[PDB]
């Protein structure tokens, strides 16, 4: 992208017919990390108290 | 174009790390960032801002090197097949095992669906393995569950009229091509707690998914070989999508088909002598 | 034909090439894709989940007990509890860690980092507990009185049963070297001291355990970030598995 | 000229390759396409037509008789009239009918199969059939009991000459393997048992042949599909042909 | 399209020198700009119409081969390790200072950020070390701090699972590939006025700044050798910025990681023998 | 595939090409640009910046010493101070300047040259100097009188303690020739000459250092270019450094 | 660009995704030759005396 | 570079190629096109132009006479004069013709073919003339009886010279092989029998010639094509012509 | 990457290529283009500037005077002046003129040509020439009666020196070949002859110069071309130069 | 073209400079056959009688 900084910016064009021909995917996909460091049914707020 | 936009796919690695906000002293029984309590299973809350007075920073590290697809985008050896002048054929059954590398890496998750790019490089050698001259094509077979596999050199079924075939030189550039994400199952499983059969608990067996199993490479020269080549067999994992992270394989790999380690030592990490120093 | 000029790096494989390439089936149509729990996109997902350092890491300590350090009743004021270098790489205790694991596929890292304890005593046991920082120029605090002089947070043993010391990031560049390469003096990198203290003392009812422990745990704060791909250390073999 | 790099796979040849290649001949002009009747688009029109199974397959029968399963008058109440391993791929009766030959060039399948009966037997025999599919898990059901807890269809003989017991496709994953591969485990993809029963008996007027028989017949449903071409087992060579 | 223009830039060299304005003759006591005071650190504010009578000339002359770009952006040659055929095994050191004409040209400046492209030729030859054939595939693996080292010709370590790596033929044409600014710092240094490590003061690790050391590249034959590889490294800077401008080099390198020079006879230009004559 | 012909210079690897070529780490993020100070982008900004001639080379001079010319209370009329070829290449004083340094990566060079003089005598001490430049086509001007004639100051030591001379760019070819090449006769470039001459004399109170200095310095005016890279003569090796 | 004089004109074209991997950079960037020729808090233009 | 996989059939020469290539004389102007009569754009515009048959191919006849089928006046009613395979191909009449030499350079063929006849008898000679087409399946027609079934002209003798027998396209396919190659059995494309029959009597006045001629053309009605070219059979060499 | 297929010609090097090809110095700023006089597009420019003829070829003859025709007092009636072959190549007068020496360049030319005659005697010498063109398929004209017959001029001496006999193009074909190639019958481009005749006589008052001299001169006229280049005949080398 | 029947459609593409370099022309150009076949001052009509 002849370079804004840490981004990368690519247009895969793929020559075959099949997707699976394509190059690897550049994009940047959701981060949800909280299903895995918050897996709880009540949330817990930072400032709170975590027991009771 | 349009219809070349279909086949053009605009894709940004433009996401950033988190920033910093300025914060400043608090004395109060109102907020405890700091109290915690492990035993919920959740991961500590508390940030930065709230345990020390912070700077603003303003983010701007990207965070793309560990993205799934960057971290598995590589090629990695999966195969070495060595055809010898003997009969000048060889084989490879298709999984990603035999080699620790990519296995370990892959060790992150349980299950995965990707598409795959093979590479291969043939090599030939004299008997005491020295490189030497050869120039020979050699076919690479895909040959599926349930296909007659080939006996010899000049078997027929190196015909190829339904298995898919590679062509190429002992010393032109390296075949390579992709493979689509081929499981019956909806994404591959790195392991399996379950049995390959019904009706069957034999040990060999558990621990066995063939679904990951789509069948074996056969390799031959078109002539009879007068050196042995050796294939190396390259895989990059494309396309990726990852479920269910793991503890990542700590003790070394033993078995291709099983997990067995040897667990003699139990532990990970260097000793010494005193927690209270280094 | 169109008139073309092949230039250097014709023909060679590199193994991060991103091209497309031939499908060998391209008729092939894969199964859908259905809805599994827990999806990741990013390894960093993972870095920011606790997981349990292998603390105790004395000569002669195995198995499950190496996740708890010991704490006891002193006879002595101001004593130390731990101490340990922070490092993502090498082989002390943070390396065999989920951030320390993924840390071993990476060269370079940035980011705070935070520390979990967990008290492991009776309900009637009590005590406070000095958790330090100290940045790097120096040895690991000799006392209690350097230790405190660094980043620090005082925990008292209560109902909440755990603390946090986040270590912060507090460096002179961007960047730090995972690794402690000699020859190439990756020391430069020295990213300072953790260390754990007794506050006050742990103090118990007659006849109860006179020893308890400390499960500490790791885990990457979000401002954290991994460059460099490179290979495992650890993760050998010297023959082709069967 | 324009600057290339020629990559990885160059000078390759895929046998399935989708490319463009010159014509040996560029002026040549075809005849025009005439109307023909039965016009293929697709192989799974071809799978979808009922063809018969080569179901009396014991040991000493041969020929045209190898299509008609046995029906006699029985001396016992709920009998066994057949039993069959419910597989596109191996080599039982299944794998030489028009599905199990087009089964035979793939590795994957998916979809319901239907199972059409003709009964033979003279105008005056009567008679009434239990026909079952067991879903795997076990072995064959073992008596009409058994049998009968699963998918079944009872099957009286009458003016309608023919039943069709539909083997819906009941299956833990979207696809299944066409073969048993025993060094692959592919008796993971077991789709279960196909068991054929007296319901009543067959019953004829005094004099009248005491054996009948049963024309089964087999075709896929249009839920069905095959995946991943593969060189057929048993169609084979020793010399080039002359 | 857009997104296709999103990978070109248009880029112009069009840059001119200064011109020149006519001037006349000056009788004053108002204007002296041929004094001057060299004590102020300032260079001379003196031009060519002050001084004399000038003509009008119009700027025909570029600036383009002095720009910073220009100057660095060439491959220059700076690692040649040779592969001996009882290993089969070697490495090169990743840094610009093997070899001096890159290095004096860099020692211009004191930081530097830049991309680098790489061109790697192989060529056999005897023992003799006269050219000989031998065609033979061959592996460069980045090797990062860190990473286990290869220490034979068919350690697994060469399956290259997270180290990247390039396959390219002997005989073959070469392997190139481009690397972005992998410093932790925000530039690359020339000169490091500094220690290694904190708590040492060996003169072996002063002016050594490890932000500038990425690691390896090893180098095997993917058989073994018949005949000795040469593996000449060459490197074209690109991308390139420049700041603080230094003394260059005048002194011979001597040392690979420091300054280290003779300095026994205290001069840069000949002599003659008198001032007032040549 | 699209029918092609490359050409000749397929393979060929030359330094200077200005080709796209894959990336060996496509997902990398580099750290940000920050500020520093003194960012350069074009080298004759260098070139523009006066440095110190070696100018005082005599057979003997050793040192800080060859940065003065010495100046001395004269006993008889018309005296040279100094003479100096003008040459940005060669090995005579300008060789080793700044200017001169960048000449050395150059083949060719246009443009005006000044030269500043800095006096270093007693603030008592008082004198009067001629700066001549000869456009080329004979020899070093032999007296004061003949280098009178050509492009000239006058300098009169006091409170403002340097001059210059503008060297300006006087040439029949709008480049010339960096190198003096013997077999390629780049004498066909000579550029002139530079003198010094005492205009009245250095005069001193009694008992006052009888001897000064001039510190001679050299920088590019802005009309000033070089072109074609080439090899420096003096920064060589014999051996790969370890 | 099929020639104006002292002007090179280049549509600079990566087929890479990374922006390391384009071609060097052929525009001119500004000069500020000042920073090092005049880097004086008074300026001190050409027809004055420097000092005082 | 842009990155490209060349595939198979690279560097090949195919005879038939239809690509752009360079110009050895890239600036070459020709001289202008003139108007020159008789242009040619297509070579069926040739082969509907009629030429003679060396139609009386009989053993002992050379030369001009081979042109001339005899007529004479007959003694016997409902005699044969004429009788021809009908074949593009092969060595027969037909094929030394403009029509069958066209079709030694073709493989295939499909249309109407005419066949004009001239009677050269004197003014005074009278007869009528029975020309047939068979359609193949059987032989040559035995008998003026079993010729006149088919496709037929009666021409009568007089001012207009000639007649013409049509023989229309009669075909199972819409072509046919130009060649009778035996162990490629092209006699499947056996295209018929043309003969000629007296149909009154060839009638003189007394003591005039008693035999006369018929010269036989042949020529391609606008429905004709020719396809696949091939190399002709009779235009060989032994060796480089000197 | 891109699937091509490099076609026959691939890595050839033609001498006449018009390919783009990588500069090995892409950053070079050439030296403005100033206003020179004389600027030269085109060699037919050059074509049209007439030269003089070495006509005077005579055995014997060297140097200057082999420019100028020797032209006498007669006495005889109708003499003949001077002979010449209209060629532009081979070895005679016309090959080392402007014209003829391009013409050593190409081989083939069209277009009129022209030849201006000054003669050179005393300003009180008369005299009238003829001056003839003969078309081509016959051989020179005998006597100025057969000369006559073609193209020609007649000159009368007089202020005005010089006189134009224009050779225009008269010709089968638009071009003929420069060469007279005997192998490949090149004299099939045979152009015609020019002859000089006296059509009076040269007179002169007593005792003047009885012989002067006549300077032919060549030129192209503005409607002639040359293509196919060639190699010069007479520019070679037996050893490299040193 | 991916094919109306018996109709060839091709986009010859020459990449060279000179005319002579394009590949085979592949237009069907007009048929004049009766300059050949009927090469006579007078037409003769199909159903006349050829002579008088
Ligand atoms: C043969 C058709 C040429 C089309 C290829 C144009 C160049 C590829 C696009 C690359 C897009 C991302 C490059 C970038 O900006 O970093
Ligand atoms: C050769 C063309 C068809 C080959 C199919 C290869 C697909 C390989 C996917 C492997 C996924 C399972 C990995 C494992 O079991 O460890
Ligand atoms: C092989 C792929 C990764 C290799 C990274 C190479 C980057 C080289 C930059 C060198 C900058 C420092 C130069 C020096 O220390 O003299
Ligand atoms: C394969 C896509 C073709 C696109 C390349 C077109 C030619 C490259 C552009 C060069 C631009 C600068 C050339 C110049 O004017 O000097
Ligand atoms: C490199 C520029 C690509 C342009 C070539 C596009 C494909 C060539 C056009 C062929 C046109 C006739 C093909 C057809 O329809 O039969």
């Amino acid at each position: 992208g002849a370079q804004g900084g840490s981004t990368i910016n690519y247009n895969n064009i793929n020559y075959y017919s099949h997707a699976a021909s394509a190059a690897q995917n550049k994009q940047d996909f959701t981060q949800d990390p909280s299903k895995f460091t918050q897996p709880i049914a009540d949330v817990i707020k930072e400032t709170a108290v975590p027991l009771k | 174009g349009k219809m070349l936009k279909d086949a053009i796919d605009k894709q940004v690695a433009g996401a950033l790390v988190a920033g910093t906000t300025t914060s400043t002293h608090s004395v109060a029984t109102d907020s405890t960032p700091a109290l915690q309590a492990a035993e919920t299973g959740a991961t500590s809350t508390a940030r930065d801002e709230s345990m020390i007075e912070t700077r603003t920073i303003v983010p701007t590290h990207g965070i793309h090197e560990t993205s799934v697809e960057s971290f598995f985008g590589r090629s990695s050896l999966v195969g070495m097949p060595l055809l010898a002048t003997g009969t000048s054929i060889t084989h490879w059954r298709i999984d990603f095992r035999e080699f620790v590398q990519l296995r370990a890496k892959m060790s992150w998750f349980t299950y995965m669906r990707f598409d795959v790019e093979f590479t291969i490089i043939a090599t030939s050698s004299t008997g005491q393995n020295v490189t030497t001259e050869q120039h020979t094509t050699y076919q690479v077979m895909y040959v599926p569950p349930g296909a007659p596999v080939p006996s010899n050199q000049d078997s027929f079924q190196w015909q190829s009229g339904c298995n898919p075939s590679v062509f190429a030189d002992t010393d032109g550039p390296p075949a390579q091509f992709s493979v689509p994400f081929m499981s019956s199952a909806n994404a591959y499983s790195t392991v399996y707690d379950g049995y390959a059969r019904f009706m069957d608990t034999d040990p060999d067996r558990y621990g066995i998914l063939p679904s990951n199993f789509l069948g074996f490479m056969y390799f031959r020269t078109l002539e009879d070989a007068a050196h042995q080549v050796r294939f190396r067999i390259y895989a990059k994992i494309k396309h990726t999508s990852c479920w269910i992270p793991r503890a990542p394989r700590q003790a070394p790999y033993k078995k291709r088909y099983n997990l067995v380690f040897s667990g003699d030592s139990d532990r990970i990490c260097s000793n010494r002598a005193s927690l209270t120093s280094y | 034909g169109l008139p073309t000029k092949p230039g250097p790096g014709s023909y060679q494989f590199m193994t991060t090439d991103e091209d497309c390439s031939p499908c060998i089936l391209p008729d092939f149509q894969p199964t859908p894709e259905i809805f599994i729990p827990g999806k990741v996109n990013n390894l960093l997902e993972i870095a920011q989940v606790e997981s349990i350092l292998e603390a105790n890491n004395r000569e002669g300590v195995e198995g499950v007990e190496r996740y708890v350090i010991p704490v006891s009743v002193q006879d002595a004021l101001d004593a130390q509890i731990y101490a340990l270098r922070l490092e993502l790489g090498g082989s002390g205790p943070l390396s065999s860690s989920l951030l320390g694991t993924l840390a071993k596929h990476y060269t370079q890292w940035s980011g705070s980092v935070e520390i979990t304890c967990m008290f492991t005593g009776t309900f009637m046991t009590t005590g406070k507990v000095l958790l330090a920082y100290t940045p790097p120029g120096g040895d690991m605090p000799r006392n209690r009185e350097e230790a405190m002089l660094g980043t620090h947070v005082i925990w008292d043993f209560g109902l909440q049963s755990s603390i946090t010391l986040v270590i912060p990031w507090i460096s002179a560049s961007h960047f730090r070297g995972v690794s402690n390469d000699d020859v190439l003096n990756y020391q430069y990198y020295a990213a300072g001291h953790v260390t754990i203290w007794y506050q006050t003392n742990m103090v118990i009812p007659p006849g109860f355990p006179n020893t308890a422990g400390i499960i500490m745990m790791i885990a990457a704060q979000p401002n954290f970030s991994f460059r460099i791909q490179k290979d495992r250390e650890d993760m050998t073999q010297t023959a082709i598995l069967q």
